[PDB]
RNA sequence: CGCACGGAGGCGAAGAACCACAGAUUUCCGAAUGAGAAUCUCUAACAAUUGCUUCGCGCAAUGAGGAACCCCGAGAACUGAAACAUCUCAGUAUCGGGAGGAACAGAAAACGCAACGUGAUGUCGUUAGUAACCGCGAGUGAACGCGAUACAGCCCAAAC
RNA sequence: AGCUUUACUGCAGGCUGUCGCUGAG
């Protein structure tokens, strides 16, 4: 398929988005991502 | 249109415009139906002016009938902004009348003749 | 309003390039042209753009490839900073 | 002494006969080759126009509005109906012609507000009505001391709220005593019985 | 040919997808209107009483 | 900070400018000097250096320049 | 130096943080208005409909939103009647159009405890499940008045 | 509930008279 510019920047967004939280903050707050999608097993919308 | 019976030669129409602005600067003159209307009523009318390309022709539709059973003269007009700069408005009227004209006694007389006798 | 460069894209491919083509890489603003990124550039380091060729990343920005013309040296320019 | 404008209204009484009814045959031909809305420069009966507010000033505009005769266009049952509602044919709407007139009227001239309407003739097939708008924000308006009230926010869209003469007619409005339970204050607040 | 697992092989076509105008994935680009906010349809606001139980 | 409300009303439109300018150039080479991860930085100013440019901006508008 | 307690660093007696009011900035799509478009793009823009008009987009208006409330239109069926058609559910659900902080109503071609009486309008209590409707079945159902709340009365058309 | 018909009751539609549009001899 052929993605526009916006369609791209979006899924650019999805793919941050699906990144790891921080080392730090786990200590920052003395102690999850719960919007960590995989391209297989999840479905983006578009 | 509905209400004109007869048409009134633009010389005559010329010479009555005239009469009519002597009338405003000798005697006196009523401009605008409702003051038309209420002369004929009165019987303080001499000649009335009525114009032809009034829309609504509701608003003069009544002049003809009613100045005949008043025996009041009556003549048409082409334009409306004429018979209302001849009145002396910069604006023009549906109607107007000679409420005893003035140095024009002689002419609005030969009109208000020579009209009759344009049945 | 948006300035057209953001930042230097340093990565081992944009060291070949600039070790090699005499070409420095940047991050530039998505809405700014071949043109733009080469006015931009020469006016911040002072030198001569020859050639500009764009990416629209899937990191959301722009990356521009910058090729210096023959007098200037990529290597010495990135030096500075 | 009579005034002008009680022949006009004295003509009108009867649109059939004399030289109105001439008159009428005439501009209908023109009429029925015109629009929906036409603005129209002067109102055909001056008597009534001024009489429900008109005013030969900026900021008051007029329009004749055609709107078909008869009863409701509306569409049989496509689903079970008892008896009682299976009907198609005999089903009138709530909202008279010269009401439906002033809302298209309005809707034609978004920024203005409709201050009155009447009825002007109709032929087999339509009923034309000239509705008298008001520009709300005309300063010529907003200084005059007999319209001014219609600028007032809550004058807004009037027409489609029923806040035309025509509209408290047509809502049971118009007794003050018998007859009038289910209508004043307001149908809606009477629970629909009107 | 089952109208089941068998016709699911044929879905690769796209027509929902995110609204420009309410964000949802709901603008069919075959159609161009959102099913969710009525755009592309409706300038005011797709909205019905019946998304809630009609004493709320 | 390092800069104050004072100092920056007291400069002219055209100094503004040029201390605006100024400031753009030391962010972006700091912003550079992190895109290669160096670590030679002061993150206390990279942080300033934007309130700063926010600053001479602000002062522009209600000076009239 | 947000939630957020890390690491590095920084800001604050030039009185920071923080709070209140006012102002600056305020990307793109969005009523979305130059034109097109799944938030981007193409070459000056109140698009569209209107009012005024220097008849030039020059000066203005409309659009869309909002928890419900409010006003004007369109208008079911399950159900009840131990079936069912009028009736009932109900002018309810739902749909179309629109206003405001409230709306609507409102200074009698009223009432009609019939009077030598009351005196704009909403609303609350009552009048009353009364009068009235109804396969006179099931069911449906006011008003005047009264006691209260709050009170407020005016402007045109025409005659001249 | 779907379906049928000279089941009950109605509703569209078709045909037809009448009124309006509608006027002169
Ligand atoms: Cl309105
Ligand atoms: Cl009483
Ligand atoms: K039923
Ligand atoms: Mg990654
Ligand atoms: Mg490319
Ligand atoms: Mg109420
Ligand atoms: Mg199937
Ligand atoms: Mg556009
Ligand atoms: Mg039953
Ligand atoms: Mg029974
Ligand atoms: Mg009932
Ligand atoms: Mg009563
Ligand atoms: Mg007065
Ligand atoms: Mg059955
Ligand atoms: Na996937
Ligand atoms: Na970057
Ligand atoms: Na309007
Ligand atoms: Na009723
Ligand atoms: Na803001
Ligand atoms: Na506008
Ligand atoms: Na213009
Ligand atoms: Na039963
Ligand atoms: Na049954
Ligand atoms: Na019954
Ligand atoms: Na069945």
């Amino acid at each position: 398929g052929k993605k526009s510019k916006a369609t791209k920047k979006r899924l650019a967004k999805l793919d941050n988005q699906n990144s790891r939280v921080p080392a730090w903050v786990m200590l920052k707050t003395d102690r999850r991502n719960h919007k960590r999608r995989h391209w297989r097993r999840n479905d983006t919308d578009e | 249109p509905v209400y004109v019976d007869f048409d009134v030669p633009a010389d005559l129409e010329d010479d009555a415009l005239e009469a009519l602005e002597v009338a405003r600067d000798t005697g006196a003159v009523k401009k605008g139906t409702n003051e038309t209307t209420k002369s004929i009523e009165r019987g303080s009318a001499e000649l009335v002016f009525v114009a032809e390309d009034v829309q609504p022709e509701e608003i003069v539709m009544h002049i003809p009938e009613l100045a005949d059973e008043k025996g009041v003269p009556f003549i048409f007009v082409e334009q409306q902004d004429d018979l209302g700069h001849a009145a002396g408005l910069e604006v023009g009227s549906a109607a107007a009348a000679v409420t005893d004209a003035g140095e024009a006694d002689a002419d609005v007389e030969d009109i208000a003749d020579k009209v009759e006798e344009l049945r | 309003s948006w300035d057209v460069i953001k930042h230097p894209h340093v990565t081992e491919k944009a060291m070949n390039d600039m070790d090699f083509q005499n070409k420095l890489q940047f991050a530039v603003d998505d809405r700014a042209s071949k043109g733009e990124v080469a006015d931009a550039v020469e006016e911040q380091y002072d030198v001569t753009v020859e050639q500009v060729n764009t990416q629209n990343t899937m990191d959301g920005e722009k990356k521009a490839v910058v090729r210096l013309s023959e007098d200037d040296d990529a290597q010495e320019v990135a030096s500075r900073i | 002494a009579r005034s002008a404008y009680s022949y006009i209204r004295d003509a009108w009484e009867n649109p059939g006969d004399g030289q109105l009814a001439e008159l009428q045959w005439q501009r209908q031909q023109e009429w029925r080759n015109e629009g929906a809305v036409e603005r129209i420069e002067r109102p055909t009966r001056l008597d009534k126009a001024r009489s429900q507010g008109y005013k030969a000033k900026q900021g008051v505009i007029v329009a004749r509005v055609s709107v078909r005769k008869g009863s409701a266009r509306k569409r049989r049952h496509k689903a079970g109906r008892r008896s009682k509602r299976q009907g198609v044919t005999r089903i009138t709407r709530r909202k008279d012609i010269q009401r439906v007139a002033e809302e298209r009227a309005s809707r034609t001239f978004p920024n203005l507000r409709v201050l009155n309407s009447y009825s002007v003739g109709q032929d087999g097939r339509q009923k034309w009505h000239e509705v008298i708008l008001i520009d709300p924000n005309h300063p010529a308006i907003q200084n005059d001391d007999d319209l001014s009230w219609i600028c007032a926010d809550d004058q807004a869209d009037r027409v489609f709220r029923g806040l035309t003469g025509a509209g408290r007619r047509n809502r049971g409005l118009s007794g003050k005593g018998k007859g009038s339970e289910k209508t004043r204050p307001s149908l809606r607040s009477n629970g629909g019985k009107g | 040919t089952g109208a089941g697992t068998p016709s699911q092989g044929k879905k690769n076509t796209t027509t929902h997808t995110k609204c420009r105008r309410c964000g949802e994935k709901s603008y069919h680009t075959k159609k161009k209107v959102c099913s969710s906010c009525g755009f592309g349809k409706s300038a005011k606001r797709r909205d019905y009483e019946w998304q809630s139980k009609a004493g709320e | 900070t390092v800069l104050h409300v004072q100092e920056i009303r007291d400069m002219t439109p055209a100094e503004r400018e040029a201390e605006l300018d100024d400031l753009k150039t030391e962010l972006l080479n700091a912003r550079a000097v992190q895109a290669a991860g160096g670590a030679p930085e002061n993150p206390g100013r990279i942080k300033e250096l934007r309130k700063a440019i926010a600053r001479i901006k602000t002062i522009q508008g209600e000076e009239g320049d």
